[PDB]
RNA sequence: UCCGCGGCGCG
């Protein structure tokens, strides 16, 4: 699976190349409605929905899509984990 | 929306709901073991999406509850014994119920 | 039951390998498993291939020559089968 | 932002059970062994069994040598005690009654405890021998207490001998002990450290959510913790395999234990390894500040 | 590649990475 | 003696007016009670009692066949007025030395 | 940015709390409570318990005693692997029930798994290799775990209270390692010099 | 062990609660006394002693009257078929 | 006045699916069945409930019989004197009426007692499309496993079940697949009513006779007689109806059209059909291809047939598992 | 409870 740990410097290519989205607000959750809003600390394009395998504004409810984008809320439909990674 | 205290708790059995008072506290002086509930507690779920089984049942019952979620407590596994004493805590301008 | 090891290091001229080598043996009498080769005591499959090592006929050599002949036999079945099978609508 | 609590009690008759811990007041603690029925203790000439057996080998290393004195006197405090019962069982009359505590009370060297049941009543003294049934209290100040002669003194004023050692007889046996043995009235503890609030295991349950391993301590199903030099106790064993399931499938990987779980049902009782997802939080965080990090290739 | 796992180890070493 | 039926109590960690001591040292001064049995293998008993001064067992109503042995075994104290308390005791044979928590076992009837 | 990336160096501009510094990107890794010490080398695991000691003389030295709800706790998923090829039960609910009423039928299905299933022990402050050994449990009552006296010399631990956990392994290869290396049989010189350990106290 | 047989040999000593009880017991209702209490039945075994079907001896009972008729047969002697002797019925017996 | 079963009954998604009076007849009965098993007394209860202006009432139910049946609203000749002689054995009348039950412990249990009448309210909606057709072109997509069997989560309101011989054995009705056949008997399965696809038996197999040849669904080929193998292989008597010409191309289709079309949503087989003539021995002869005809017989005196053919090239005439021969008698 | 600090106590 592996065989070595390779560390150097990270250009500003790689960390763009690595960031899904930016993050331009210091909002962290939404008040009286336990949501997340656009871009920021937390949010559902920037890094991935909350609830698994359910966009944000739940356009599509069923485990067979995959990669489908949403207009209104545009993200990804896979299990929360991906907040681990992305 | 604030809890419920209320003796009703889906998906347990009356075997378990006997010792418990329909206000919804342990009766003084009854033998428990783990396992067993206390007081009852239920939290307001909220809907946010209408099935087709409760767009049929809250109509017809009158009731619009209509299915929330439990938060009652339960003794901690280990531990049993009698329930000597219980305390009852209400802010004002909030109506008590008759064990209190 | 068992209470030492000690036969089994005596047999096998080292310590480490026996823990493999008896892995192997047990992983193959448990899953996939067939007959074991000593009458057993009503006892697990972790015990049973630690007898046979002290019993000297089952080590390392003997076990892959034997996984060895059974494929070699196991792919002469298969040939075989495929031409028994070709032969049936022939 | 609560809008109103409730709080019930419990009430708990805890008894006594292997694994408890007890001690004296000099420092002999113990650990419960095994609760054995009346009839295999060691039993003195008069039926009566002892209830402790202590180890005595302790003595001479700790240095505790007070307990043994502690022991010789509180034998002698029951040996009044139970005489005054003695003759209280047959309602003996008050005159031999008193002047019996008389002679206890002015016993030993000039002490400074002048005491005259002359001058109390008759039914106070009978209350007095009434609340002295269960044996006679003896107090002594801390820098000053009872030598060897007025304990002997006081043992002699009962009837029992001056050494303070008996005669036992096993119950197993029946065969008299070929040594005396030390026996005697101790005053003995009990500590809240008790084994019913220590003993708990942990098949699987929850998971901590940054990280994922099970959590700590006897509430919320905690996992015992697989120390940092139990690491090296197993490495410089020779098991590996041991290790590798220890800190991969049945602590840290997603992967790993759901699917182990599944197959340790069906009789297989095999691992399948991956990648510690403790190891990969920390590669983001090394990735987060301004270098590169990654695992090279297959 | 101390215990057990150093025979699988340089199993590893000889047969691959060569 | 196994169980017993104080009549205004409703656990064992609670008391009564007019009764000296606690519910759980009428117990335990309870448990060392010696009857006999002959006939029956269950019988129950029964104490009733009035007035100012101590209690003994000697006031246990008796039955056909129930004998006390020791009848200046004290149980406890009444000192009000008017505190009269009604005892129901259950007395069952056996052998060997049976815990209380073994005897939540049954899980039918408790 | 200094302040996140590594605070404390320069300003120490925390204000978190009443007087509390807090901590960082670079403070979560280093340090005793950082991510290596804390979660890396010595990580807590799965299948383990707690209890208090006891001695115990009618056992031999490999072989310790085990409590009831310990050993049934931790052989949870043994016995609904045994269970189920009998034939007691056909899904895991019902198995899960069967061992939450703790009926008659699962004390014999627990002794016979447990015939020749070797499990570790070791103190607290493991010191030493001889700190962590194997045995193979024998089922008793109670609510401690009786162990052999001589032994007792390699954890150099008394009886004033001390406390042992207990670990499962659960593949051949973790058992035949119990087995061959981790007995109590096994280890009877000390890996420091040649003399005995089970040398009588 | 015979021998410590012998040193012993010398020593070694080697029913219906209803019909059987009155009708102030039952579990009817008050309203329903003209059919038992006003009807000559003082017993509750003369109420258990019509089965079924004879138990229309007296149609004044009232229409609440007929769920506590009901009433009765859920306590397992009344209104499935109870015939006593006179006041008891056959396994209602004292003897 | 309810006020709100006129909305359940006019919602109307779900209600108009199924009859209007569904609701108000069979829910309603649930639910006082619900409410009577919540509450103490273990009496029949029978829904007075009607959607038209709220009126929904429960009665206690008498259940007159010769026994103690029901006991909580139990009826006998114990009340013939007063009931103006009503009694008998199996009469079911409304001994006693119920006001309302709200039943909040019901409502708990909703998800016992109501959650099966709604799943059964579903599947009388989903018979009603599952197989009504009594046996036709029925057909579905496989989205779901079960065990010993083959679901598919298919449309129709309904699920489809296919056992091990009604869908083919060789690909059955599984993820990545789907069906297409001819049911008639469709009962309630799990969780409701559900379909069923078998393209396997002659009602699929032998269907391609007027879907795949293209001058024979119009008659003017002869197709009256079928036996095949489900899913693996088809031999039959491709004739023209009383035409004399070349049939072997009309239902296998021209140059093969046919024959990888006849049973592609059945598995997707390949077949070998025999051809025939107007000429009863040349009918004969060729109605069991490959079959090596030597001489040419027919006997009318017994009822039997006269297969005079080879063995050498023609192993199938005589009959080793049934590939050509045994579609010829027929 | 699961996020963290501080205390007291056990070995
Ligand atoms: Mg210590
Ligand atoms: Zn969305």
């Amino acid at each position: 699976e592996f065989d070595a740990i390779k560390i150097a410097l990270a250009s500003p290519d790689m960390i763009r190349s690595w960031s899904f989205g930016e993050v331009k607000k210091p909002e962290t959750i939404n008040y009286r409605t336990f949501k997340p809003e656009r871009d920021g600390l937390f949010c559902a394009r920037i890094f991935g929905p909350v609830k698994d395998y359910e966009c944000l504004c739940g356009k599509y409810k069923r485990l067979k899509h995959r990669g489908v984008i949403c207009e209104k809320c545009g993200v990804e439909v896979t299990q929360t984990k991906v907040r681990r990674e992305r | 929306g604030p809890e419920e205290i209320t003796a009703d708790i889906p998906n347990v059995g009356e075997a378990a709901l006997s010792k418990l008072d329909e206000s919804g506290i342990v009766y003084i002086g009854a033998e428990v073991t783990g396992g067993d509930i206390l007081v009852g507690k239920v939290t307001p779920k909220g809907e946010t999406q209408l099935t087709p089984e409760e767009k049929l049942l809250r109509a017809i019952f009158g009731e619009k509850a209509s299915d929330v979620k439990d938060s009652s407590l339960r003794v901690p596994n280990g531990v049993s014994g009698t329930v000597i004493d219980v305390q009852v805590f209400t802010r004002d301008g909030v109506e008590k119920d008759k064990r209190a | 039951a068992r209470v030492t090891v000690q036969d089994a290091v005596e047999k096998i001229g080292n310590r480490f390998d026996l823990v493999l080598v008896a892995a192997r043996r047990a992983r193959q009498m448990q899953v996939g498993g067939k007959d074991p080769l000593v009458p057993e005591e009503n006892d697990k499959t972790t015990v049973i291939a630690l007898r046979e090592i002290e019993e000297g006929l089952i080590n390392n050599q003997i076990l892959d020559v034997r996984e060895r002949q059974e494929q070699q036999e196991q792919e002469a079945a298969e040939l075989q089968a495929v031409t028994a099978i070709a032969e049936g609508r022939r | 932002g609560v809008l109103k609590i409730v709080k019930v009690y419990l009430a708990v008759k805890r008894r006594i059970q292997p694994g408890d811990k007890m001690a004296g007041r000099h420092g002999n603690k113990g650990v419960i062994s095994k609760i054995n029925p009346i009839e295999d203790m060691p039993y003195d000439e008069n039926g009566t069994p002892v209830d402790i057996v202590l180890n005595p080998l302790g003595v001479p290393s700790r240095m505790n040598i007070g307990q043994i004195l502690e022991t010789h006197l509180g034998m002698a405090a029951k040996g009044i005690g139970d005489k005054i019962n003695a003759m209280l069982k047959q309602q003996q009359e008050v005159a031999k009654l008193r002047e019996f505590i008389q002679r206890a009370y002015d016993l030993g060297a000039d002490v400074r405890q002048k005491v005259d049941l002359s001058t109390f009543s008759d039914e106070e003294v009978m209350r007095l021998a009434e609340n002295l049934r269960k044996g006679m209290p003896i107090a002594t100040p801390v820098f000053d207490g009872a030598k060897e002669a007025e304990i002997k003194e006081l043992l002699k004023l009962g009837d029992l001998p001056t050494s303070g050692q008996i005669r036992l007889y096993d119950g197993r046996t029946g065969e008299q002990f070929e040594r005396p043995v030390t026996v005697g009235y101790m005053y003995m503890l009990k500590l809240n450290h008790l084994v019913d609030d220590k003993m708990h295991a942990r098949s699987t349950g929850s998971y901590s959510l940054v990280t994922q391993q099970p959590l700590g301590g006897k509430a919320q199903f905690g996992g015992q913790r697989f120390g940092e030099m139990e690491v090296w106790a197993l490495e410089a064993y020779g098991a590996a395999y041991t290790l590798q399931e220890m800190l991969t499938v049945k602590s840290d990987d997603v992967n790993g234990r759901t699917k182990m779980y599944k197959n340790i049902v069906d009789g297989n009782h095999q691992m399948e390894p991956g990648m510690p997802e403790s190891f990969n939080v920390l590669l983001k965080e090394i990735r987060s500040l301004g270098i590169n990090i990654e695992l090279e290739d297959e | 590649p101390a215990g057990t796992g150093y025979a699988y180890h340089q199993d590893r070493m000889r047969r691959r990475a060569a | 003696v196994t169980e017993v039926e104080i009549d205004g109590v409703l656990h064992e960690y609670s008391t009564k007016e007019g009764v000296q001591e606690d519910i759980l040292e009428i117990l335990l001064n309870l448990k060392g009670l010696a009857v006999r049995v002959q006939g029956k293998d269950e019988v129950i008993l029964t104490l009733n009692k009035s007035g100012i001064g101590p209690v003994t067992a000697a006031d246990i109503t008796h039955d056909g066949d129930v004998e006390i042995v020791k009848p200046q075994h004290v149980i406890c104290h009444l000192t009000d007025e008017n505190a009269s308390i009604s005892m129901r005791i259950k007395v069952q044979r056996g052998r060997g030395y049976v815990p209380a928590s073994t005897r939540i076992h049954s899980e039918e009837d408790e | 940015v200094d302040a996140l990336l590594d605070n404390g160096r320069r300003g120490r501009a925390i204000t978190g709390s009443n007087k509390r510094p807090l901590k960082s990107l670079a403070d979560m890794i280093k340090g005793k409570q950082g991510r290596f010490r804390q979660n890396l080398l010595g990580k807590r695991v799965d299948y383990s318990g707690r209890s208090v000691i006891t001695v115990g003389p009618y056992l031999r030295l490999h072989q310790c005693g085990l409590p009831k709800k310990m050993a049934l706790e931790l052989f949870k998923p043994f016995i609904y692997g045994k269970l189920e090829l009998r034939g007691l039960a056909t899904t895991i609910k019902a198995a899960k029930k069967m061992v939450e009423r703790e009926e008659a039928v699962v004390w014999d299905i627990l002794d016979e798994v447990i015939r020749e299933h070797p499990v570790l022990l070791n103190r607290a402050p493991t010191l030493h290799r001889l700190g962590i050994q194997a045995f193979e449990p024998v089922l008793i009552e109670g609510k401690a775990i009786q162990l052999h006296p001589l032994v007792c010399a390699a954890y150099n631990a008394d009886f004033d209270g001390d406390q042992m956990a207990v670990h499962v392994p659960l593949t051949l290869e973790a058992q035949l390692e119990a087995r061959a290396l981790m007995m109590s049989t096994n280890n009877i010189l000390s890996p420091a010099n040649g003399e005995p350990i089970i040398v009588p106290s | 062990a015979t021998i410590l047989a012998e040193q012993l040999e010398a020593f070694v000593d080697l029913f219906d609660p209803i019909l059987l009880r009155p009708v102030d017991d039952l579990e009817l209702t008050v309203r329903s006394a003209n059919c038992l209490k006003a009807e000559a039945i003082h017993y509750i075994g003369d109420l258990v002693q019509r089965t079924e079907v004879e138990l229309l001896k007296t149609p004044n009972l009232g229409k609440k009257s007929l769920t506590e008729i009901k009433d009765v047969l859920a306590s397992r002697g009344l209104s499935l078929g109870m015939r006593l002797e006179n006041w008891p019925p056959a396994s209602i017996a004292d003897e | 006045m309810n006020k709100e079963i006129l909305a359940v009954v006019e919602a109307v998604s779900n209600e108009k699916a199924l009859p209007r009076e569904k609701i108000f007849e069979a829910l309603e009965s649930a639910l006082a069945t619900a409410t009577k098993k919540k509450y103490e007394q273990e009496i029949d209860v029978r829904v007075q409930i009607d959607r038209k202006s709220g009126d929904f009432d429960t009665f206690r139910r008498w259940l007159v019989v010769d026994e103690v049946t029901q006991p909580t609203k139990e009826i006998t000749l114990e009340a013939a004197r007063y009931e103006d002689e009503s009694l008998n054995l199996g009469d079911y009348v409304e001994d006693q009426i119920e006001s309302v039950t709200f039943d909040r412990i019901t409502t708990q249990t909703a998800k016992q007692v109501i959650v099966q009448k709604v799943r059964e309210a579903e599947r009388a909606m989903v018979v009603d499309q599952f197989r009504e057709h009594e046996g036709e072109i029925i057909t579905g997509v496989v989205k779901k496993v079960n065990r010993d069997n083959i679901s598919l989560d298919l449309g129709n309101n309904a699920e489809a079940v296919i056992l091990r011989e009604d869908m083919l054995p060789r690909e059955n009705f599984r993820p990545g697949d789907r069906v297409r056949g001819v049911l008639y008997s469709v009962r309630p399965e799990a969780r409701g009513a559900q379909l069923f696809v078998t393209r396997s038996k002659p009602e699929m197999l032998i269907e391609l006779f007027r879907i795949e040849v293209p001058e024979i669904g119009e008659e003017v080929i002869e197709i009256k007689a079928a036996a095949r193998d489900p899913g693996s292989r088809a031999k039959i008597a491709v004739k023209t109806n009383d035409k004399r010409i070349d049939p072997v191309g009309a239902c296998v289709g021209m140059r093969g059209a046919r024959v990888q079309a006849v049973s592609t949503e059945l598995g997707g087989e390949r077949i070998d059909i025999v051809l025939w003539d107007d000429n009863p021995a040349q009918f004969v002869i060729n109605a069991m291809a490959p079959a090596d005809v030597a001489s040419i017989v027919v006997d009318e005196d017994k009822h039997t047939m006269d297969i005079a053919v080879e063995a050498g090239n023609l192993a199938q005439a005589i009959g080793r598992n049934g590939q050509n021969v045994r579609l010829a008698s027929q």
